[PDB]
């Protein structure tokens, strides 16, 4: 999307793989705030919004 | 310690950092005391 009207997808009712995302060489930056990208695999959430 | 990696993965070479280089290949101590020195070598190492 254009940033004036960004996409937003609720993620829910599913099993994540923040490990395969954090290990993807695609990303120029992966900066995390209030969480560390490793711990996302052991911590978990009521919902996630992308 | 001396080695080659793809430049964007230099980001992983720190105490407390992680990913396929920093976990699956070469891990620093999380109290590491030392200097990390890195540079682009495209002129020599690419073909």
């Amino acid at each position: 999307a254009s940033v004036y009207a960004w996409n937003r997808k609720r993620i829910s009712n599913c099993v994540a793989d923040y490990s395969v995302l954090y290990n993807s060489a695609s990303f120029s930056t992966f900066k995390c705030y209030g969480v560390s990208p490793t711990k996302l695999n052991d911590l978990c959430f009521t919902n996630v919004y992308a | 310690d001396s080695f080659v990696i793809r430049g964007d993965e230099v980001r992983q070479i720190a105490p407390g950092q992680t990913g396929k280089i920093a976990d699956y290949n070469y891990k620093l101590p999380d109290d590491f005391t030392g200097c990390v020195i890195a540079w682009n070598s495209n002129n020599l190492d690419s073909k």
